[PDB]
RNA sequence: AACCGGAGAGGGAACCCACUC
């Protein structure tokens, strides 16, 4: 489950994005990229 | 002499000159209220300070 | 000879100093 803004809110002047927004975003970006990993590639060494 | 009335004081005072200094914790510098002033934005709660 | 107001932006993290006990 991913939050809603209310939960992690981004400021507006120092869009500075929550401390976990940014863990949301790794979180993501990973799952992408094993997604299309093993997708395509499957070398069994990567997925671990 | 007791300043209201003039009649002096029955007992004796100790009085002299002695070195004062005024700190700078002053009184309108520490005075403050709220009424429904500003609100924080996680949650919505007032301020601080 | 002829209408003619009106707001909305400042948040968080860390550190230091100080105060009342």
């Amino acid at each position: 489950p991913v939050p809603p803004l209310s939960v992690r809110p981004a400021v507006v002047m120092q869009r500075n994005q929550d401390d976990l927004t940014h863990k949301l975003a790794d979180i993501v970006k990973i799952n992408n990229q094993l997604r299309r990993n093993e997708q395509n590639g499957a070398a069994a060494h990567v997925i671990a | 002499y007791n300043g209201f009335t003039g009649r002096k004081i029955t007992s004796q005072i100790f009085i002299g000159p002695t070195y004062y200094q005024r700190l700078k914790h002053m009184v309108d510098d520490k005075i403050h209220s709220r009424a429904r002033g500003p609100i924080q934005i996680l949650n919505r709660q007032p301020m601080e300070g």
